[PDB]
């Protein structure tokens, strides 16, 4: 496939923050909840 | 301009207001059984029956109003309504393995034979005879109705389709006086739960069909249909054919033979 | 005493994995037996192989289950 | 030259080593000097000179077979940054080591595991070939 | 029982189970040939720059890849078929005994002479004496005589379960209103776990079974003593 | 009509990039959280 | 004007995106309790301290997976927007009816998120087998709200089979016959055939199940004279036609992927393939009871029921053949599609030959309900479904969007998630041979390390997961619009340009007959 | 400066495709001997050697004896 | 026995569906419900591709039974050849209705 | 089912067509490439001479890099080809890509 | 009865740009509220439903 | 003129493959993953009645 | 089988007709006189109380809990037996 160059570069330090925003969506409140297990059992 | 001859359909929120009295519907059964509750159920039910009326009514105006139905797109209905016609056997297929399975094997609990032990079937000569010769009847005056609808004939057309309701109409009262007087109920056992659950899937799908003959007779009185194009006719007379096969069906396997 | 019983033979009336009928005839036919000796007065210690198969075969609380039924008169079967 | 969205339904250029004459040229518009030299090209191709050729290969064909075929640098790229990212994993895997496993079963530790192998031997679990078949019942040792 | 690290099958106990080994190595060996050989013509057909676009035929090469699987399919169903045979072929069991599964736990009644019957739960992990297996031991277990034709009769009180022991190739549902069937015959004296292999309910991972074998006059004065 | 084109046949926008990051975030967050606070609820109540 | 387009829509490529988004969302609760179940049994003990919640993880991980994620993508997604186009049709057959279709499923869903809510959840296994499923073993609301929300679903891919069925069949230009479409179209209409008739069965079995718990009927209740194992042969007579059913459309992309990626005009023994689907759907309809060899089964009937199903490694292998005879002699071009199409032809074959070794009833005895099983059908499904979808996903992603993926990243993402996969569930076929049961909460200690290893495997599984998230935001932020596509002459879908105008062949496409 | 000799120049695919199609077969066998020693007859052997003198009641007495038994001390 | 009263098609046909039945009748296919014959398809007697644009889809089936058929754009102008087979085609953009 | 040599004769007589288009010079190249072969000398020599008669130095000079391209790995065949055509390249003008430069990565 | 059909086809073609299912005038607008009032709303009732039973109530 | 893989590739390789290594080696060996390998040659059996 | 009749020379309106009246409604006619004849309300039996019969496992969700939807105090006795 062909395909014009960007037409909205995203730059490294951009991606990074795509990135880490982007895996930050999921671990963060997994990890809330499992790090709180203990306090959920017993209840 | 499009120089095909299928229908582009008007964006519609008929789809999604039955997909939302679907959820209304079991949400609401769900209520029934478990919380002592109709509210929901009700609203659904209201809510199916307001969306069905529209989006068929819609239909008509696509069709009989508007023009939009050539012969490429009556074809699709017709390949449309037998496949559904198919999954309705099925369906009713799964509770004919049912019955089978629990009397061609009855268990200790019932006595090790058919019918259980404690359970006097109906006769299968008195009303279930009936039934089966007003379903019978009924099939053949719709289609003298087709017929004279192809000939051109309105009155007959008429005479006959009203005839064909009639006798519907007439199964499902000898069909809701025979549950009444049934001596054994849908708690008695598998002989029970197969009786009343495949013989009421079939009463509701004659009161479907009954429904859908009756919208047939009204929109014959308009006028809407012609000699050569009428496929709702059709598909209804298919559907009251399919409802027909099924009862001799059930005659023979649950009446007859599992008496 | 045609026996020294260890267990249920093999029956070729119920060769298959699934034994519900051999428990279930061999406890209607003991008790079949038992009635018929019984009232012609004779010596239920003839139907005792059919007691034994059924003892073998059968779960303890399906012959107490049915045995509760006989006496409750709502036993299905046919005695 | 400048390929435009709203060219789709036309025949396009492409380097393929499969379909090596494209169905247009690389190169439509042609200057002064292009356009003589397309004339020049109509006589013997034994006067046109080196760079002349070259000059008309490029107008049309974008890529050479030796260029389109180049291989790359890149599988360092994916191989690396997938190690990196499976490395990550480790950290995420560490992370529920530390705050979200508890300890697990005293059946474990070293003395109670020593007293079940035993006890496994002394029942001869797996004695044709799985476990204890690898024990020296004569020597009271594994076997070597 | 399994051991850390185990790739394949437990030791077999029972003939039958032996010839389940045997069987299951001929049908690995075939499918490990198989998809080595899916995987090389893979790397194979990756690995030149010669082309080759045109419409290719395929009558001819179609006939081998349906005949050679159907041989192979055929190779593997033979000696399948001669152990589901041989497994039913009538064997004059010794002895009857019945499992009635319950949530959670199994009782057991072997009345082919007194009325014996008891119940067998997991040992609780906090209770194991040392050596003892987590999740695997039971307080009463299924004694049983060695070197014989055992009728084992299943069936369950409440859900369905189903009674597995791994050595001796053993899994039969436990149903409720049914009662089903197998045969056990263990070569070794010994000690033969298996856990239940229906689910449920919440306790599914915790009503494991364990069998004893140990000579009939053993197994004869145990039955006397649990009465 | 409707708008065509890239960008113009999806239900989100992507005219900015990082309200469509936060967008995309609530989205697929949302989804794989969830089974983490049904779990966590089934645990409150008993 | 949102509300019309979105909410209203008779457009098949609208409603084939709104499939792709539920679909992507569905796929991130399925994982989420894929790593929950993984996390459970990641160290001995427990975790949850609650296995009844740990049922009910098992179970809503498998239907959200089954009827959220695969089916809508595949016959939803990929079904809507590619089979219209690739006959030159204008829309579907019954366009307003495709869109009840779609949002029959968002409520369908919600019954589901509601029964685990409720009560305990339903911890039944997504067999949902009685009498743990009946109103004694599974007392409330929860088990109700699952065969409500199977019911939605069933409804809505009933209604989607007519609509693909008589698509395929009526709108095709005048002069195409049924043997001149593509292979996905050929894949989408059989898998559509073994809707029509598999999912009314299993609407059956529940609706009794349903009067079984609501209305005092014995069907499955020994009490009454019924029978659970009744209840099981209804299930699967549905249920082996449905894993025809989730795998099917992905052979019919991996066909279409693998021919695209070769440079070939056409796939290797076009007629073979079609055969060889329509064999697999004929014969996955009288093979059910291989999900029944330990319920107590005469052994003349374990004996045809192994015979037939090996049977369907004949057509299934002529397709495998088929595809590497398409590669063969092809100018490769290593995309990130075709390394998903690729990876896919070998775990599927790994995955189908341990189903053959299922199929043999005397060693199903011992492998029946232990993780030999779960391996088995993970690598049809996550190696096998899922590897179709991304090849799929990444392939027509510039098709649907306009935009181009970064081809570097998605081979990244590609690598990882093989990683993942394998690590995960390689080791369950030890665990399974040496007789660990599928369906528990913990094992005795013997089975720690592969369940250690497997857990693992399920992590970097999740970071393949999230990095396919950035990758579609980086395409969606930078915006690279398509140019050209190659092989436009053999692959009609991509002909209207990168996306499609929301109306194509308007004017019908003109086909000689000759 | 002498020519170059003709080549083959048809058929180049073909010929690789059969060449290695041949290499695979004969590696296949290969594999399936070697199995048939390293795992097959392996365990037919390790089977029949164990109980060839194998003595039932001594193994019993021996497990008897470690004390693993419920029913015998 | 006997007697009228229910509308024709000719009476009462309407829209798109009228179109079609008229059309028909007088041996048109303006909304392409028929499949086209193909002519020899050389350069001087091409085959005849009718559109009310100035382009349109050709799918070339090249020969009988081919399950691939080749696509491609044909442009108003000179004809055009199947990439595959090269047979000719040539647009003949027209009118209002087809 | 034909030889080898009709299969030759074939593309011989396709390319010498005298009023031969340059549609027809690519449909030649571009089918011909599909075989499992390297295209004979006398072909080869056929289509360059096409080339020639449609003023089109810069396909002669592609038609030479497909050649080399369909040998793969057989890295005799391409220098045994340039060799037998070494007449007709004088003859022409045609300058091979290597001596172009254009075999250059 | 008379055939009124003509007299509708000219109403629903009417080339006025409203969808087929709002064409018929004033009555389809009211229907279609009252439709999908009860709709929105009966599902919001069955959001709270769920809310209320997804907690134990002794 | 380079691209990304031509400056970068190298450093990607070479870096991601020791982070890697190390951080999985730590994992498995130093923050007390119970692996429960064979005691087959590595556990002393001892009386356990 | 071809009934015992005899006509196709003309499909039509008039055969169906025909049909409808001679032989579909007559037919109707008689099971109609048939059950109507055959009715009258017989003996209910002993009550017994079976347990595979009149099963609750859950109360219905109308009513008491414990009568059947088209309950006929007639002829259906709850577990309990007939009611008064
Ligand atoms: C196949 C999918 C890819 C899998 C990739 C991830 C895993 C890498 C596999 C990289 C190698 C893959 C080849 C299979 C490994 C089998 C290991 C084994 O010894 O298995 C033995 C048997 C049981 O046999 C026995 O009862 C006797 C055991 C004898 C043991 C003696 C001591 C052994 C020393 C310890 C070895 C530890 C091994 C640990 C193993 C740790 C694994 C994580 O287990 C079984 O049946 C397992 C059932 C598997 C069924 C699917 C088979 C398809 C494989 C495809 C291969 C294609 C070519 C390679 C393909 C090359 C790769 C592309
Ligand atoms: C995509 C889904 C999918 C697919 C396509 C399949 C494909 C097959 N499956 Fe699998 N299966 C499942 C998903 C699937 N399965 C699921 C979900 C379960 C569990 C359900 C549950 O209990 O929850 C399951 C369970 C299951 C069982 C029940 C085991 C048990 O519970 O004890 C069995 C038994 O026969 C089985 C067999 C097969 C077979 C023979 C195939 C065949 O179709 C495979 C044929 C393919 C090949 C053979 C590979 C290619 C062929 C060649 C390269 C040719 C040469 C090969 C030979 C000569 C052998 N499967
Ligand atoms: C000619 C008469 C026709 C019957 C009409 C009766 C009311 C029906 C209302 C809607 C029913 C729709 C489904 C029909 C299913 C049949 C079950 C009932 C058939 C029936 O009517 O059986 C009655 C019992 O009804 C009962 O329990 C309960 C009655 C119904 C309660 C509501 C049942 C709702 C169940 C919904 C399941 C739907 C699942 C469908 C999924 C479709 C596929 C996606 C029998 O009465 P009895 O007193 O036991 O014995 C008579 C003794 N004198
Ligand atoms: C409570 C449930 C109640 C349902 C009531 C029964 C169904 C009524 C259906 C009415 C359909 C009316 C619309 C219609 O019949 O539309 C016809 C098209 O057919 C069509 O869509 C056919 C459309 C399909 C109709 C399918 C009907 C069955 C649906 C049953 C739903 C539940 C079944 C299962 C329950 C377990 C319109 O075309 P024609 O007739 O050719 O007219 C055109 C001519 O005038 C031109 O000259
Ligand atoms: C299965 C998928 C999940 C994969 C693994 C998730 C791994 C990364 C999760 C990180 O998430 C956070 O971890 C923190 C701890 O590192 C928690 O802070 C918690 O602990 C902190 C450290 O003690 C305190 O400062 C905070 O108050 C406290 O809420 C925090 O809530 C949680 O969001
Ligand atoms: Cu009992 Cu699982
Ligand atoms: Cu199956
Ligand atoms: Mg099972
Ligand atoms: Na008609
Ligand atoms: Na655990
Ligand atoms: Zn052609």
């Amino acid at each position: 496939i062909t395909a014009k160059p960007a037409k909205t570069p995203t730059s490294p330090k951009e991606q990074a923050i795509g990135l880490s925003v982007t895996f930050l969506s999921f671990l963060l409140p997994a990890g809330w909840v499992l790090y709180h297990l203990d306090n959920y059992k017993k209840s | 301009h499009q120089t095909h001859a299928y229908h582009m359909v008007n964006p519609s929120p008929w789809p999604l207001t039955g997909a939302l009295s679907a959820l209304l519907m079991t949400s609401g059964l769900t209520m029934w059984f478990h919380f002592n509750s109709m509210t929901l159920l009700m609203i659904g039910l209201t809510t199916n029956m307001l969306t069905m009326y529209q989006w068929w009514r819609d239909v008509i105006r696509e069709s009989t109003f508007q023009g939009h139905h050539t012969p490429a797109v009556q074809k699709g209905l017709r390949y449309g309504m037998i496949l559904f016609i198919i999954s309705e056997v099925l369906f009713f297929t799964g509770f004919f393995w049912a019955f089978y399975h629990s009397s061609l094997a009855p268990t200790p609990e019932l006595g090790g034979c058919w019918p259980p032990t404690g359970i006097h079937p109906l006769n299968p000569l008195e009303v279930p005879l009936l039934n089966t010769s007003v379903l019978l009847a009924s099939g053949v005056s719709i289609t003298w109705a087709h017929h004279s609808l192809m000939e051109g004939d309105r009155k007959h057309m008429l005479q006959a389709l009203f005839i064909t309701i009639t006798l519907g109409v007439y199964f499902t009262l000898l069909q809701a006086s025979e549950y009444y007087e049934a001596p054994f109920t849908i708690s008695d056992g598998v002989y029970g739960s197969t009786f009343f659950v495949a013989t009421g899937f079939h009463g509701l799908h004659v009161i479907i069909g009954s429904t859908f003959l009756i919208v047939c007779f009204f929109r014959q009185l308009k006028f809407h249909f012609t000699s050569n194009h009428h496929f709702g006719f059709e598909a209804a007379a298919w559907y009251w054919h399919f409802v027909d096969v099924v009862w001799l069906f059930l005659y023979v396997s649950i009446y007859w033979w599992g008496s | 005493k045609i026996k020294n019983y260890q267990t249920a033979p093999f029956d070729s009336r119920f060769p298959n994995q699934n034994q519900t009928r051999n428990c279930w005839q061999n406890y209607l036919d003991f008790h079949r037996c038992e009635k018929a000796m019984t009232a012609k007065g004779g010596d239920v210690s003839v139907c005792e192989w059919y007691r034994r198969v059924y003892k073998s075969l059968c779960p303890i609380s399906w012959v107490s289950t049915w045995d509760d039924r006989r006496a409750e008169g709502t036993f299905p079967g046919k005695i | 030259s400048v390929v435009k969205s709203e060219d789709y339904a036309l025949p396009s250029y492409v380097d393929r080593r499969d379909y090596p004459l494209p169905d247009v040229a690389h190169v439509k518009n042609l200057s002064a000097s292009q356009k003589a030299l397309k004339e020049k090209e109509k006589a013997s191709w034994s006067s046109l000179s080196i760079d002349e050729k070259v000059e008309l290969y490029r107008l049309k064909f974008k890529e050479s077979f030796a260029e389109m075929n180049r291989s790359t640098n890149e599988w360092k790229t994916v191989v690396g940054a997938a190690m990196f990212f499976i490395g990550f994993t480790a950290l995420l895997l560490i992370w529920e080591k530390h705050y979200v496993y508890g300890p697990i079963p005293h059946t474990f530790e070293e003395e109670w595991v020593a007293k079940q192998t035993k006890r496994m031997l002394d029942m001869k679990v797996a004695p044709i070939q799985g476990f204890s078949a690898k024990w020296d019942y004569d020597k009271n040792e594994w076997k070597k | 029982m399994a051991y850390p690290m185990q790739l394949g099958f437990q030791d077999a106990t029972s003939p039958i189970m032996e010839e389940l080994l045997h069987f299951h190595d001929h049908t690995l060996m075939i499918v490990f040939l198989i998809s080595s050989l899916v995987l090389y013509i893979i790397s194979l057909m990756l690995t030149t720059k010669l082309t080759h676009t045109s419409t290719m035929d395929a009558q001819e090469v179609e006939t081998i890849w349906t005949i050679l699987p159907a041989i192979i399919l055929i190779l593997i169903a033979l000696p399948s078929l001669r152990i589901l045979y041989m497994m039913d072929e009538i064997n004059n069991p010794s002895l009857t005994v019945k499992t009635m599964g319950h949530q959670w736990y199994w009782s057991y009644e072997y009345t082919d002479y007194e009325d014996l019957s008891f119940d067998s739960y997991m040992i609780p992990t906090s209770e194991l004496k040392p050596g003892e297996l987590r999740l695997l031991e039971v307080d009463n277990r299924v004694v049983l005589p060695m070197e014989m034709t055992i009728r084992m009769l299943v069936s369950s009180e409440d859900v369905l379960h189903s009674w597995a022991v791994p050595s001796l190739g053993l899994k039969t549902d436990a149903i409720p209103g049914r009662l089903n069937q197998t045969t056990l015959m263990s070569s070794r004296p010994g000690l033969y776990y298996g856990q239940c292999s229906e689910i449920c309910g919440s306790n599914h991972s915790f009503m494991p079974i364990v069998l004893e074998l140990v000579p009939l006059k053993y197994f004869e004065k145990w039955s006397a003593s649990m009465l | 009509h409707y708008e065509e084109g890239p960008g113009k046949n999806i239900p989100f926008s992507v005219e900015n990039k990082w309200r469509l990051l936060a967008m995309m975030t609530l989205f697929f967050g949302s989804g794989f959280a969830a089974p983490f606070f049904i779990v966590r609820h089934q645990l409150l109540k008993k | 004007m949102f509300i019309n387009r979105w909410l209203f829509s008779t457009n098949h490529k609208d409603i084939g995106t709104l499939y792709l988004l539920f679909g992507a969302w569905a796929g991130m609760v399925g994982t989420a309790l894929s790593l929950l179940i993984r996390a459970e049994l990641g160290q001995p003990g427990t975790l949850l301290g609650d296995d009844q919640i740990y049922n009910v993880v098992v179970t809503a991980h498998a239907f959200v997976m089954i009827f959220f994620m695969v089916m809508p993508i595949m016959i939803g997604g990929f079904g809507n927007w590619l089979v219209p186009l690739m006959i030159g049709a204008p829309d579907m057959a019954f366009p307003r009816m495709n869109n009840m279709s779609f949002w029959l499923l968002p409520p369908s869903f919600l019954l589901l998120l509601a029964s685990s809510m409720v009560e305990a959840g339903a911890g039944t296994g997504w067999t949902v087998y009685p009498p743990l499923a009946g109103n004694l073993a599974h007392a409330g609301a929860s088990v109700d709200l699952t065969i409500f929300s199977l019911h939605l679903a069933g409804v809505s891919s009933i209604l989607g089979a007519i609509n693909f069925i008589t698509t395929i069949i009526n709108m095709k230009p005048p002069a195409m016959s049924q043997y001149q479409t593509p292979l996905f179209v050929w894949s989408v209409m059989i898998t559509a055939v073994l809707l029509l008739l598999s999912l009314p069965v299993l609407a059956a079995g529940i609706t009794m199940l349903l009067t079984d718990r609501n209305l005092n009927t014995t069907f499955f209740d020994p009490a009454g004279g019924g029978d659970p194992i009744l209840y099981q042969h209804l299930f699967w007579f549905f249920g082996h036609p449905e894993v025809y059913i989730l795998i099917l459309p992905g052979f019919g992309m991996i066909s279409h992927i693998v021919t695209y990626y070769s440079g070939k005009k056409e796939p290797f023994g076009y007629m073979g393939m079609v055969w060889a689907m329509m064999s697999i759907g004929f014969l996955g309809f009288i093979v059910w009871a291989h999900h029944m060899f330990t319920v107590g089964m005469d052994v003349d009937t374990r004996a045809y029921f192994t015979s037939a199903t090996m049977i369907i490694a004949i057509p299934t292998g002529v397709k495998v053949f088929s595809w590497l005879a398409t590669l063969h002699g092809g100018n490769i071009k290593w995309s990130p599609a075709m390394m998903w199409a690729l990876g896919f032809i070998f775990l599927f074959t790994v995955g189908g030959l341990t189903g053959i070794v299922l199929a043999n009833s005397s060693l199903d005895i011992v492998l029946h309900d232990t993780y030999y099983v779960v391996a088995h059908f993970h690598y049809v499904l996550s190696m096998g479904a899922v590897f179709a979808i991304m090849g799929g996903f990444v392939h027509w992603f510039p098709l649907f969007s306009g935009y181009t993926l970064n081809d570097t990243w998605a081979k990244i993402h590609f690598a990882i998630m093989f990683v993942g996969v394998n690590m995960t569930f390689f080791p369950q076929h030890f665990l399974g041979l040496s007789g660990m049961p599928r369906r528990y909460s913990d094992y005795p200690d013997a089975y720690t390390m592969w369940n250690t290893i497997s857990s693992m495997g399920s992590f970097i599984s999740l970071t393949a997961v999230m990095l396919m998230v950035f990758i579609i935001w980086e395409a969606f932020a930078s915006k690279r619009e398509v140019l050209t596509v190659d092989l436009t002459t053999t692959n009609l879908e991509w002909l209207n340009g990168c996306p499609p105008p929301y109306h194509t062949f308007e004017e019908p496409t003109y086909v000689n007959l000759k | 400066s002498t020519a170059l000799a003709k080549p083959q120049m048809r058929g180049l695919l073909a010929r690789r495709l059969r060449f290695h199609i041949v290499g695979a077969f004969m590696v296949s066998l290969g594999f399936a001997t070697f199995y048939k020693f390293a795992v097959a007859e392996k365990r037919k052997k390790a089977y029949a050697d164990f109980y060839r003198n194998y003595d039932s009641m001594k193994d019993f007495e021996e497990m008897r004896k470690a004390g693993i038994f419920q029913s015998a001390k | 026995a006997s007697g009228g009263g229910v509308p024709t098609d000719e009476e009462q046909a309407t829209g798109l569906e009228r179109e079609v039945m008229l059309a028909a009748r007088k041996g048109q296919d303006p909304y392409n419900i028929l499949a086209p014959k193909a002519t020899s398809g050389t350069k001087e007697d091409p085959n005849l591709v009718p559109s009310i644009t100035n382009k349109r889809i050709v799918g070339c089936i090249c020969e009988e039974d081919n399950s691939t058929v080749i696509w491609f754009w044909l442009h108003k102008g000179e004809a055009q050849r199947c990439p595959s087979c090269g047979t000719h085609y040539k647009l003949v953009p027209h009118q209002l209705a087809h | 089912h034909e030889t080898d040599e009709e299969f030759d004769a074939r593309w011989v007589t396709y390319f010498n067509k005298p009023d031969i288009d340059a549609w027809e010079l690519r449909k030649g190249m571009n089918t011909l490439v599909g075989y499992d072969l390297v295209p004979e000398p006398k072909i080869i020599d056929a289509a360059l001479r096409a080339c020639r008669r449609l003023n089109d130095f810069a396909s002669a000079v592609r038609i030479l890099e497909v050649v080399k391209d369909k040998a793969g790995p057989h890295k005799e065949i391409y220098p045994y080809v340039i060799q037998e055509l070494r007449p007709t390249l004088n003859e022409l003008g045609i300058s091979t890509p290597e001596e172009l430069g254009l075999d250059k990565v | 009865f008379e055939n009124r059909v003509a007299e509708k086809q000219k109403l629903f073609q009417e080339d006025n740009g409203l969808p087929v299912h709002l064409k018929g005038g004033a009555t389809d607008n009211i229907l279609y509220r009252v439709t999908m009032t009860l709709c929105l709303g009966g599902t919001l009732y069955s959001l709270y439903c769920l809310g209320w039973a997804s907690f134990p109530h002794k | 003129a380079p691209d990304f893989h031509d400056k970068y590739g190298n450093a990607v390789l070479a870096s991601g493959a020791t982070f890697c290594v190390a951080v999985w080696v730590y994992m498995a060996t130093q923050i007390g993953i119970e692996w429960n390998p064979s005691p087959v040659g590595r556990v002393t059996p001892k009386e356990w009645r | 089988a071809s009934a015992a009749k005899g006509d196709h020379g003309g499909t039509g309106a008039r055969t169906w007709r025909f049909l409808t009246f001679g032989l579909a409604l007559p037919s109707v006619a008689l099971c109609t006189l048939n059950s109507w004849l055959h009715s009258g309300h017989r003996e209910r039996p002993a009550f017994i109380p079976y347990h595979h019969l009149r099963i609750r496992t859950k109360p219905f969700s109308w009513g008491d809990g414990n009568h059947t939807f088209f309950h006929n105090p007639r002829v259906n006795p709850l577990p309990t037996g007939y009611e008064k």
